[PDB]
């Protein structure tokens, strides 16, 4: 039950004198003002245009924008005096079993317009959450009120909605940004905001942020603010993150000492950094197929890491899977520099 | 009626915490201003994280106000990340009115100590960030781990993150001479030397275990038999027992080792971690080290999957004795 | 529950064999003169597994969106990871090359396709693959072993390509 | 009330064995705060005896008077388990290891009743209801969360006393917390004076060396001695130098099942001995004991080569079995790799 | 605010770690490029038939084969050479006493087969024989009571009886407990007042409605009382009440128990209860007389079915129903409706069998009763396909749908039936030429080794579709395993998965499908040599024969490779004798077993050996001087041997 106002004067809402939110800054406002999946947007306000607008699932990475996306459709689509009578939105923090499909959603799907004759949208935000049954109901009230309103839902998982869900929508993956266009976006933010920053700071935003926007403006903004300057070293400090440097120590260790002095110094570091094995693993894993290696050495060594990131997982004692990680080199590449 | 040990002499306040210079000295200049801001302790068991984060709620709030303005919660819930975010709302929804006769009022946001933030998935980890989000100014969020690297880019990045390098052997020596003589138990320095020895630098695992030996043998000296077979620890004696059967070559004195280990009630896992860590730092040659860890990893994947500790600990003594009898 | 079980008769329904899907794709496409190549038609029923409903979601999905039915545009509507990258993964893995069929499946990855419609995809490509029959059970064996992995939790890039690694070694070793 | 139970030992002072241990459990009882005890050891070693001797030494007598009771609850998939339990008004013991995957209702539901019945009921003698979860190994990993989150929660109205075979699938934070009680399997001399003080007081006289064969095969099971003492005089009156030690039948079954894979080496035996298997596994004898038992009935015949490659075999296919579901296929596969191992080596 | 969240980290000065540097070796040093160019898919267009089946040829003609089957009424010559033959297939069961009934029974139609065949009299049933007798005598004697009152009235103007007023029924489901209850008030004229699970039955109500039923008489007495009251709430006949399935209760049904019980205390009429919770029997407290329907024979109940087949002028064989009853657990109610369904349909396959022990014999239900007819051509037959050797695309689709069909309910197709399914002999249970002899042997020995290998791999480190072992623990156990199913009305409202179901499904058909398919293949080239063998003059047949149960034989296929009446008359011994008094307290449970039963058998064998030489009596005592009450029954179970 309602939460709606909290989150609906949380948006305005900032000190205005000394918090600097560079994440609420910049925020587009309709189809024209996102500058990213244009070909999605263009096919939208087209089904729109023609009034063949059909259901619509938009899925993908969170914070790609989905749900701004589709608020700019409804505020075209339906003008501010009839926003209230003809768009019905939910999301899965109202969640009390599913009676929400046999509540809202069924009584609203189900009736006329009040004021203004026109079809109807339901917005759905984080479709997967809701249970099966849910779903297997809010298939049926798609099904007999396709006519009158139309369902977008949006959602992060797509293996989470059912099959017939699916079936009932046409589907529109928001992905990751390009790291080009995405660099022009944060050469106008430390533009704008006077930041000093380095190419290697560049490659760290471009790189933990992965394709998106809000965490590489969080990154952005909370590394300036900590140092005053942003680099490869202050980022990846701010962040946390397993810093190029100590994992090209740890590949070297691992690469030409024997068994016991590099498992030493392994674990002093990672004590010293507080550096988990998974992590060592993902990033070692990244840095296998940039040091050129034989065939034979990268499947040994690929396979051996998966199977130690598998064993993680349960919950074993990382000092013995670090340990045999270490043996996963000593086994083949340093036999091969011996040779 | 009493508590246990652990929760009795841990620090009232800040600045009791040894060892620690630059955090406990950042902590204090944020009390200071009567305003914590999000916060991130990594570092390894028996350091002093929780203790630190209680003495600093324990600091800004009052001692009557202290339970009731905080919660200490575990991420390793069994019912998903839905529990714990309907605690934490039911938490933060609910507002206490406190009032301190000290002279200085509470300030109004609440505290949540999360421990075990590093077993979580980024999926609940994402949840957990839009839920601080959703409390920025209400509640000031306590993550608890020794590994922040598992902690994805949102949350590590809002949070004050501080080190805790564990301590040397000399100051939890001192530190439990100190809680020898403050709980009158008779103790020789070789007892907490061993003490230390077993807990692997943990001091919640040797408070634990001294409180454990002295209620278990009341009145009595505390040896090192009890320390052994309070804290699990295998004997070297075994230990070497083993080593020399995988050295002789024969399967019949390995079975019988085994067998010995196992009616003794010794569990597997501890076998393979002191078998573990005899392998690693001696003279073996590095083929020999890296066949027996890998034959150490996958048994520890079985006996954590529950797999026969009988037969895993054969195998993995078949191994052992296969290759140290390789090069004879 | 078993008792309504015991009170019915229970219908088995199977899943509709391609021809029967394509035989009423067509019979839909000519009473809408829809224009089309065959390479749409495998692309719809390859989007569509066994599922009337979806192909005729995803044909009037493209239909309605560029006009035109051929292999390209289906892919941009139903929006999958192109099966003919996938076949490409599983031919270098064939031939036993890791840097080729990592750098696709990098590419895949980079893209923002999911683990878990990534292995599907390579489950659904490799089940009709052209090879021979043991290296087809292998691989299928350790498509199945990764994608449960998938499916208990642990879904990383490491995963994706230590089963590259093993479907590669596969063929290297006797 | 066979001689396992009729001459169980109620009290501290009682065990001849582990004296300095049931000296340290009263020492630890007499404080009056003991905290959970995580009781490990071999089967037959006295867990369940040391136990119900510190429940009696912490308690009243009325520990003794004891009834069974069965619960049934609800399941978040809303379906309705029952489960049997042993309870008194003193204390609870139920097994939470019988609901399959779903022991976590067992270990937390359960536990409530515990805590609410603890806040009802009130006698004057101490604050803690006793809840015995005999045989926690078995425990899955969600199950032992939803435990360990337990035990930090209702620690002031119930303590916890865990029986298990091996502290190996217990998760570290519930050893973290647990009293550590290591209860070894007692030995060979041991075994002899238990069976000799037993026989004395049931009007019979064993010599010593009867009682040392009946501690050896007995492989430091105290309870597998009493009844193979029993079943001995079930079949003669005096205490023969030349008395037959009762063989456990379901043992003798698979030494016959080892003798027939070893004798001949073919499909149609690999399948006479699926059946046998089959035929074992239908008297709910649990797995691992056949997979042991089987390890131990083929190394006899195998050279001193071969046995580390059996052994390997052996324990990556019962993890199989451990992770898998039907044990028919893992156990049967390594007949199957034994049978082509064995006939591969010994055509060479 | 925006206040800073510093790192802040104890760094100090020194220990060679804080501040490193990249490594100066060479390998760390040759970074190879990144590439990001993949082959372009707009050159390349997908052919048809690439990633599907799709073929430029399509079959016309061979399908849409519509039946139109009117079916002649069998004469009395034909009709009597089927009842010696099912006579000589079944020569234990009375098939004389039971024809004349069907026929009259028999004698546009808008019944069920249920109804339309429903037995009249208790006699008329199949199985649980000591049961029905049982309920009979009991309602006899209630009748013989009632007339003994009414007499007592007309005049007028109970230990040594032992008559309890209620009996309890328990059984499966659909072994006819309804259906006996119905038969016997038929039969002696009883009525019956029922309370089912679809009215409310809460406590209140059910005593202001029918506490009279029970304490005074009909008004109707004479005529229509063969009718049956379902209770709701939105020569004389004597007044019986039911209450069918008694272990359902909702949370509307408030104080239901109390309320029976209350009819337990202040009856004068029968009661009688019908529940198929084994689990009930021990709940509810008070006096009440048990009756149980233990599962019919399955040759009995397909002798019966083979029955309804004929009178509805069907001819067909014994094994199609004995497989059909197996994959229904020799459930009537099922079997009766899915052969209503199936013999209403026309029929499935038209194939000639001449058996002495003519129409058209009709088999091939359990194939249709699968799902199977959907997937094969009506041509094709199930085992016909599964011998040859698999080439083509659809041929592989077919393998993999059948066996996705069958791995949903967790069954092991090609694993149960792997002797009747491999290019081996199959027999009932009653020098360099041996070189190579022997190296065949060891050949067929590896395949199958490898092939068991796969499948425990699928079964230990692939994923199953039904989470196994969910409510109870694996197989075999005799902790539980009576998980009644849910019982209130809210949902689940759980986070199960559920891609990973279908996902499984295919990927376990699949590899189980490529790795039967390698095994059979191996065996089948392992035996093309076998002619040359033969040649040499030595034959081993003898090692490569596979040797399978009688009762296995019996059908065409089975869902499992084991015995199932084994392990429950395995499971009610462990059951049974620890449920003692003294042995009631073991708790751990694994040692409780295996110590306690084999020297408990020990015990039997060497207590029935003493017997056997005509020993003192006293010799018997020793089960009895311990205090350990066990039932006879069950110590001569314990005393035979071990199987
Ligand atoms: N393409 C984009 N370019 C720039 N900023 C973007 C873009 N997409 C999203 N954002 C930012 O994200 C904010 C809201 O995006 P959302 O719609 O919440 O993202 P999302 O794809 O819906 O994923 P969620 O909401 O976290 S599940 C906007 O106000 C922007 O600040
Ligand atoms: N430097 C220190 N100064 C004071 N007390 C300390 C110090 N290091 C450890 N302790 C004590 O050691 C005990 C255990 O430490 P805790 O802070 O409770 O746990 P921890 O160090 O956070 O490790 P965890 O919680 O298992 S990750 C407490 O009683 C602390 O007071
Ligand atoms: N032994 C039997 N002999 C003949 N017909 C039977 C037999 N058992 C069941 N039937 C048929 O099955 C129909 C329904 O049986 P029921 O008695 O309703 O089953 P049930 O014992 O009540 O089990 P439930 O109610 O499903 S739990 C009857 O009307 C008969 O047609
Ligand atoms: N001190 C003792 N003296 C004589 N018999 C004992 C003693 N301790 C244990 N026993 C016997 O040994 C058996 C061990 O079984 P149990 O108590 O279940 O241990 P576990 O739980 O380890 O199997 C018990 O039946 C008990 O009768
Ligand atoms: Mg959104
Ligand atoms: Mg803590
Ligand atoms: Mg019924």
């Amino acid at each position: 039950m309602e939460t709606s106002a909290l989150k609906q004067q949380e948006q305005p809402a900032a000190t205005k004198i000394r918090n600097l939110p560079w994440v609420e800054k910049y925020r587009p406002q309709t189809l024209n003002d996102l500058i990213s999946h244009q070909d999605i947007l263009s096919t939208i306000q087209k089904f729109i245009n023609e009034d063949r607008l059909p259901h619509l699932l938009l899925y993908g990475p969170p914070g790609t924008g989905k749900t701004s996306t589709i608020l700019a459709c409804a505020k075209q689509l339906y003008k501010d005096k009839e926003f209230g009578s003809m768009v019905l939105e939910l999301n899965a923090s109202d969640d009390r079993g599913i009676d929400i499909i046999r509540g809202p959603i069924l009584s609203f799907a189900s009736t006329r317009t009040i004021f203004k004759k026109g079809f109807k949208l339901v917005i759905l935000d984080e479709a997967d959450a809701m249970t099966q049954d849910a779903q297997n109901a809010l298939r049926r009230v798609i099904e007999k009120f396709t006519e009158n309103t139309r369902f977008c839902l949006i959602c992060n998982y797509l293996s989470k909605i059912i099959p017939a869900l699916q079936s009932r929508c046409t589907r529109f993956r928001f992905g990751p940004l390009t790291p080009e266009l995405m660099v022009p976006r944060l050469e106008h933010v430390v533009e704008e905001e006077k930041v000093d920053i380095s190419e290697d700071g560049m490659k760290a935003l471009v790189t933990l942020s992965s394709g998106d926007m809000r965490r590489a403006l969080n990154i952005l903004q909370s590394t300036n603010m900590a140092f005053g300057k942003v680099t490869e070293e202050t980022v990846y400090t701010c962040t946390g993150h397993p810093l190029k440097s100590d994992i090209a120590n740890i590949l070297d260790w691992m690469l030409n000492q024997d068994f016991t002095t590099a498992y030493r110094n392994i674990t002093e570091l990672k004590t010293l950094k507080g550096l988990a094995l998974h992590d060592i693993l993902t990033e070692i894993h990244l840095f296998v197929h940039r040091v050129d290696f034989p065939s034979s050495v990268r499947i040994h060594l690929l396979t051996k890491m998966a199977d130690i990131e598998y064993r993680l997982s349960v919950g074993t004692n990382e000092k013995i899977q670090l340990s045999s990680l270490i043996a996963a080199f000593q086994v083949t590449r340093d036999l091969i520099v011996a040779e | 009626k009493p508590v246990p040990w652990v929760e009795k002499y841990r620090p009232k306040c800040v600045d009791e915490v040894a060892f620690q210079e630059e955090v406990v000295a950042v902590l204090k200049k944020s009390l200071e201003g009567a305003d914590l801001p999000n916060l991130l302790f990594y570092g390894p068991p028996g350091t002093g994280k929780t203790s630190t984060i209680l003495a600093a709620a324990r600091e800004l709030f009052g001692p009557e106000l202290f339970r009731l303005r905080v919660l200490e919660l575990n991420a390793s819930d069994e019912r998903g990340i839905q529990v714990v975010r309907e605690k934490v709302k039911n938490f933060a929804q609910l507002t206490v009115s406190g009032s301190r006769s000290d002279g200085k009022p509470c300030p109004p946001f609440k505290i949540v100590i999360l421990d075990e933030a590093d077993s979580m998935t980024s999926a609940a980890q994402a949840a957990l960030r839009r839920t601080m989000e959703k409390e920025s100014k209400t509640t000031r969020f306590c993550l608890i781990c020794n590994y922040v690297s598992r902690i994805i880019e949102p949350l590590t990045s809002r949070c004050s993150k501080f080190r805790f390098k564990p301590l040397s052997d000399k100051i939890q020596q001192q530190r439990l001479l100190d809680i020898a003589k403050k709980e009158n138990v008779k103790i020789s320095d070789e007892g907490i030397a061993y003490l230390v020895k077993v807990s692997e630098g943990d001091l919640r695992k040797a408070i634990t275990f001294l409180q454990s030996a002295t209620r278990l043998t009341g009145g009595k000296e505390i040896t090192e038999k009890v320390i052994t077979d309070i804290a699990g620890v295998i004997p070297a004696e075994k230990i070497d027992g083993v080593f020399a059967a995988c050295q002789s070559g024969s399967f019949d004195k390995l079975e019988a080792v085994v067998k010995d280990l196992i009616d003794e009630g010794h569990a597997a896992t501890q076998l393979v971690n002191q078998l573990h860590d005899v392998v690693v730092e001696n003279n073996l040659s590095d083929k020999q080290k890296s066949i027996i860890t890998e034959k150490l990893a996958e048994v520890d994947k079985c006996l954590a999957d529950g797999a026969d500790e009988h037969l895993q600990l054969i195998s993995l003594c078949a191994t052992v004795m296969q290759q140290l009898s390789q090069n004879c | 529950i078993e008792p309504i079980q015991s009170r019915c008769a229970v219908l088995r329904y199977t899943k509709l064999t391609d021809a029967q899907i394509l035989t009423r794709l067509m019979n839909v496409i000519e009473k809408e003169r829809v224009p089309y190549t065959d390479d749409g038609l495998e692309a719809i029923i390859f989007t569509a597994q066994g599922d009337m409903r979806q192909a005729l979601n995803n044909l009037q999905s493209t239909f309605s969106g560029f006009g035109f039915i051929n292999s390209e545009n289906v892919f941009k509507v139903c929006d999958e990871p192109h099966p003919l990258l996938v076949k490409e993964m599983i031919q270098h893995c064939v031939n036993a090359n890791i840097d080729e069929a990592y750098k696709i499946l990098a590419h895949l990855w980079h893209l923002g396709y999911s683990p878990e419609d990534i292995i599907g995809n390579i489950f659904r490509v490799c089940k009709t693959f052209q090879m021979a029959e043991y290296l087809k059970l292998e691989f299928i064996k350790e498509i199945g072993y990764t994608h449960m992995k998938i499916a208990e939790g642990v879904n990383s890039l490491l995963q994706m390509a230590g089963l590259l690694a093993r479907l590669c070694q596969k063929t290297m070793a006797p | 009330s066979l001689w396992v139970d009729k001459y169980r030992p109620c009290s501290l002072g009682r065990l001849d064995y582990h004296k300095e241990q049931a000296a340290q459990l009263r020492n630890l009882v007499q404080c009056g705060d003991f905290p959970h005890l995580l009781v490990y050891g071999p089967s037959g070693a006295g867990k369940k005896t040391r136990i119900m001797c510190i429940l009696r030494e912490l308690y009243g007598v009325g520990v003794e008077k004891l009834r069974i009771e069965h619960q049934t609850i609800t399941t978040p998939s809303k379906k309705k388990i029952e489960i049997s339990t042993i309870a008194s008004n003193y204390h609870l013991e139920v097994n939470p290891s019988d609901a399959g995957n779903s022991d976590r209702v067992v270990i937390q539901e359960m536990l409530k009743t515990v805590a609410q019945s603890q806040q009802l009921e009130t006698n004057s003698q101490r604050d803690f209801k006793v809840v015995l979860l005999t045989e926690v190994d078995k425990l899955t990993k969600d199950a032992q969360h939803a435990l360990r989150r337990t035990m930090e929660k209702y620690m002031s109205t119930c303590r916890l006393i865990l029986c298990c075979n091996s502290t190996s699938k217990v998760i570290p934070p519930i050893r973290s917390r647990c009293l550590a009680v290591r209860v070894p399997a007692p030995s060979i001399e041991d075994i002899c004076h238990v069976l000799s003080t037993v026989c004395k007081k049931e009007g019979l006289n064993l010599p010593s060396q009867l009682a040392h064969r009946l501690a050896e095969k007995s492989c430091r099971n105290l309870r597998k001695a009493l009844l193979m003492c029993e079943a001995c005089r079930v079949q003669q009156y005096p205490f023969t130098a030349d008395q037959e030690i009762p063989e456990t039948d379901w043992e003798v079954y698979l030494r016959e099942t080892a003798n027939a894979i070893v004798s001949q080496q073919t499909p149609q035996r690999l399948l006479e001995v699926r059946g046998r298997l089959y035929e074992l596994l239908t008297h709910c004898i649990p797995p691992e004991i056949i997979m042991k038992g089987l390890l131990s009935e083929l190394l006899h015949n195998c050279d001193g080569q071969l046995k580390g490659e059996v052994a390997q075999m052996a324990a990556y296919y019962e993890h199989r079995l451990q992770l898998g579901s039907k044990a028919i296929y893992h156990l049967e596969a390594f007949v199957a790799k034994f049978m082509a191992l064995y006939k591969k080596f010994m055509e060479d | 605010s925006f206040q800073r969240v510093v790192h802040v980290q104890q760094k100090d000065d020194g220990c060679c770690l804080w501040h490193l540097k990249p490594p100066s070796c060479p390998l760390l040093t040759k970074f190879k490029e990144l590439n990001t160019k993949v082959i372009d898919l707009s050159k390349c267009g997908i052919a048809l038939g690439e990633f599907s089946t799709l073929n430029s040829k399509l079959k016309s003609g061979n399908s849409a084969a519509v039946f139109m089957r009117t079916r002649k009424e069998f004469t009395e010559e034909v009709r009597n050479l089927l009842l010696e033959e099912i006579r000589w297939s079944n020569p234990e069961f009375s098939l004389k006493k039971y024809f004349p009934l069907l026929l009259k029974k028999q004698i546009t139609e808008d019944m069920l087969w249920t109804e339309k065949y429903q037995p009249q009299t208790a006699s008329e049933l199949i199985g649980n024989e000591l049961a029905i007798k049982k309920l009979h005598s009991w309602l006899k004697d209630w009748k013989r009571r009632a007339e003994l009152e009414e007499r007592q009235n007309l005049k007028g103007k109970e230990e040594e009886s032992r008559l309890c007023n209620t009996v309890l029924i328990t059984g499966p489901t659909g072994v006819g407990k309804t259906a006996a209850v119905y038969a016997c008030a038929q039969e002696l004229g009883f009525k019956i007042f029922e309370v089912n699970a679809s009215s409310q039955r809460s406590g209140r109500q059910i005593l202001s409605q029918l506490k009279e039923a029970t304490q005074s008489h009909q008004v109707d007495k004479q005529g229509v009382n063969s009718q049956k009251p379902c209770f709701f709430n939105s020569k004389n006949a004597t007044s019986l009440i039911l209450f069918e399935e008694v272990d359902v209760i909702f949370d509307e049904d408030a104080g239901f128990l109390n309320a029976i019980k209350t009819f337990m205390a202040t009856t004068k009429r029968p009661v009688i209860l019908t529940t198929s919770d084994p689990t009930f029997s021990l709940m509810f407290d008070g006096c009440f007389e048990e009756i149980k329907f233990s599962t019919p024979s399955l040759l009995n109940v397909a002798s019966y079915l083979q029955m309804i087949c004929l009178t509805e002028n069907f001819r067909t064989d014994v094994k199609d129903f004995v497989t059909l009853l197996t994959a229904n657990t020799c459930d009537i109610r099922k079997s009766i409706l899915y052969l209503q369904f199936w013999i209403r349909s026309g029929g499935g396959v038209l194939e000639e069998r001449p058996l002495t022990l003519l129409p058209k014999c009709d088999s091939g239900c359990a194939e249709t009763l699968f799902g199977l007819k959907n997937i094969f051509s009506p041509s094709e037959d199930l085992f016909s396909f599964l011998k040859h050797k698999i080439t083509m695309k659809e041929e592989w689709h077919k393998f993999i749908q059948l066996l996705t069909e069958f791995q949903m309910r967790n069954v092991d197709f090609l694993y149960s039936n792997l002797e009747f399914i491999l290019p081996l002999p199959v027999d009932t249970i009653p020098t360099t030429a041996g070189k190579k002899c022997s190296a065949l042997v060891s050949h067929c020995l590896n395949s199958l080794s490898e092939f068991m290998d796969n499948m425990s791999f699928l079964d230990a480190l692939l994923t199953d579709v039904r989470e196994q072992n969910k409510y109870g623990r694996n197989d075999f156990s005799w902790t539980n395993g009576k998980v009644t199913s849910g019982l209130c009305d809210e949902f689940s409202l759980e986070s199960n998965d559920g891609w990973t179901s279908q996902s499984s499904g295919e990927l376990k058909a699949a590899a189980e499908a490529l790795s039967f398919t390698k095994c059979s293949s191996a065996i089948s080239k392992a035996l093309e040599t076998l002619n040359s063998c033969k040649k040499l003059g030595r034959d081993p047949t003898n090692d490569l024969t596979f040797y399978v149960s009688q009762k296995r034989n019996n059908v065409y296929f089975s869902q499992s490779a084991a015995n199932l009446d084994n392990a429950w008359k395995r499971i009610s011994v462990i059951k049974s004798v620890f449920s003692s008094r003294s042995l009631l307290y073991v708790g751990n449970r694994q040692a409780s077993i295996i110590e306690y039963l084999p020297t408990l058998r020990n015990i039997c064998k060497t207590e029935k050996l003493k017997e056997q030489g005509k020993s003192k009596r006293r010799f018997l005592h020793y089960f009895e001087g311990i205090h350990l009450d066990i039932p006879k029954e069950t110590v001569n179970t314990l005393a035979a041997d071990f199987p």
